[PDB]
RNA sequence: ACCACGAUCAAAAGGGACAAGCAUCAAGCACGCAGCAAUGCAGCUCAAAACGCUUAGCCUAGCCACACCCCCACGGGAAACAGCAGU
RNA sequence: AAACUCCAGUUGACACAAAAUAGACUACGAAAGUGGCUUUAACAUAUCUGAACACACAAUAGCUAAGACCCAAACUGGGAUUAGAUACCCCACUAUGCUUAGCCCUAAACCUCAACAGUUAAAUCAACAAAACUGCUCGCCAGAACACUACGAGCCACAGCUUAAAACUCAAA
């Protein structure tokens, strides 16, 4: 069998590898806004129950962990 | 482990074997042999100790004892090579047989399934009804529901007592 | 007619059954049990699809739902043809 | 041509590198892999099937930290070729290949042929390839391209991996 199928496969592979590092700097500030967003919705789902079970703080001692950083 | 000046499996029933030299004594002990040697004598020692017919090796107790004690020969050599892969795959399935095996002398003979995990110290478990991921999210999320559980049982019991001081305030 | 310890018809309540698409909705977060109570136990649902989002009146001798909107209608917004004819 | 010229040849001393011949053998291991010597430990299961995610593994490249360094060698530099030569050819040298401790989790990871049980008779069978079938089970597939992509989610991964669409387009591929 020919290799025509992997060709087109390569070229998109290899293009899209190119794009990747020209713009690895746009996207390193983007990535860093979506999992602040991703932090922020994550607290909110924590909120969303203690507020629906009648508590009008968090549990005495909790802390949300920054489950999302590199750290 | 049997001490070592324990005779091997194959001349503990020789007769005269108490009155040869003490050299020869050495020489067919635990001490002069390999490691599967000595294993040959504790599976001996589990099935008198367990088993009602200790010349039975194809039953289903048998079979848990001969692979109780392979389970121990394999925990005993990661203790020492802790990157030797092949072997920690070799424990991993036995501990899987062995489990299936209990599994089905659990179903079949549950007197003898008994005696099994006391004999060898096995402490059965049931396994889990689901198999996923408890990734970082969800794991934080159950602990916060948990909290937030227990919080809402102590108010509760708060509004029991008040309650019940008002009521009595009235009489 | 009236009682019918009845029949017929048929609510509320209890048990069971009951649409489609998406699993890139995979966990839900109190969803259980015991006890006369006090209270105790920590359980309950879920890849045999819970929880969730989206679409849709349906299984048509007909049935369900709605009746300007706020699921409801004390109250409020407000002033009502989704009755017929008509604009 | 550049390069070296404390260079070259003989002789002696001399590895944290790599393992002629055997091998015309076809073995071991779940796969990846495994072919110098010795020893220790050691290669699951007395029904089968059973997972992108559970559990444990997984060539090469790569990341983090500390070491070793013969040789090889991305990159880089020099020489040459050429219309040009960011290549192919020559030289030098680095990351890297090694060890230790952690990661990363990919392959034409393909013998592109799923596991288990059974058959060689019937219709033997599109073509080619490695003859054609039966039972049973799990996994997977439903025009091409968009797409080993976007988004979401998970992940020690932050130019990554896994899972993975749609719109616009064509009447073919
Ligand atoms: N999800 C479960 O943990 C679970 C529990 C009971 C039975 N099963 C059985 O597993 C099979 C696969 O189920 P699916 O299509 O929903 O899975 P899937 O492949 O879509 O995976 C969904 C989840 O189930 C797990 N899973 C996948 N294969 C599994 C298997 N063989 N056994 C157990 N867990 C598995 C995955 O890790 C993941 O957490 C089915 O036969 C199902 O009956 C799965
Ligand atoms: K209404
Ligand atoms: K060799
Ligand atoms: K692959
Ligand atoms: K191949
Ligand atoms: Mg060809
Ligand atoms: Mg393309
Ligand atoms: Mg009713
Ligand atoms: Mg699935
Ligand atoms: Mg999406
Ligand atoms: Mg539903
Ligand atoms: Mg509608
Ligand atoms: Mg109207
Ligand atoms: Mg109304
Ligand atoms: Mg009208
Ligand atoms: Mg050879
Ligand atoms: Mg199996
Ligand atoms: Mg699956
Ligand atoms: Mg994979
Ligand atoms: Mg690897
Ligand atoms: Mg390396
Ligand atoms: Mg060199
Ligand atoms: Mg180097
Ligand atoms: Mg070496
Ligand atoms: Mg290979
Ligand atoms: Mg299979
Ligand atoms: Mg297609
Ligand atoms: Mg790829
Ligand atoms: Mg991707
Ligand atoms: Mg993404």
């Amino acid at each position: 069998k020919n290799v025509l199928k992997i060709r087109r496969r390569k070229m998109n592979h290899h293009k899209y590898r190119k794009l990747v590092k020209k713009t690895r700097f746009l996207r390193r500030k983007v990535q860093e806004g979506r999992l602040r967003r991703k932090q922020i919705k994550f607290e909110k789902d924590l909120r969303r129950i203690w507020l629906k079970a009648g508590l009008k703080e968090a549990p005495e001692g909790w802390q949300t962990p920054k489950i999302y950083l590199r750290g | 482990d049997p001490p070592p000046s324990t005779l091997l499996k194959d001349y503990q029933n020789v007769p005269g074997i108490e009155k040869v030299d003490d050299v020869v004594k050495r020489l067919l002990s635990l001490e002069m042999a390999n490691k599967k040697e000595m294993l040959k004598i504790k599976q001996e020692q589990f099935m008198k100790k367990i088993v009602a017919n200790p010349e039975d090796t194809r039953s289903l107790e048998a079979r848990i004892i001969a692979l109780s004690v392979k389970i121990r020969s394999y925990e005993e050599h990661l203790e020492k090579h802790r990157k030797d892969k092949a072997h920690k795959r070799y424990l991993l399935m036995s501990i899987d047989q062995r489990k299936k095996m209990l599994k089905n002398l659990r179903n079949t003979n549950y007197d003898v399934f008994e005696k099994i995990c006391w004999g060898l110290g096995i402490e059965y478990t049931f396994p889990p009804l689901y198999y996923r991921r408890a990734h970082r999210r969800f794991v934080t999320k159950k602990a916060l529901c948990i909290r937030v559980f227990q919080e809402t049982q102590k108010l509760k019991k708060r509004r029991r007592a008040l309650k019940a001081a008002a009521a009595a305030q009235k009489q």
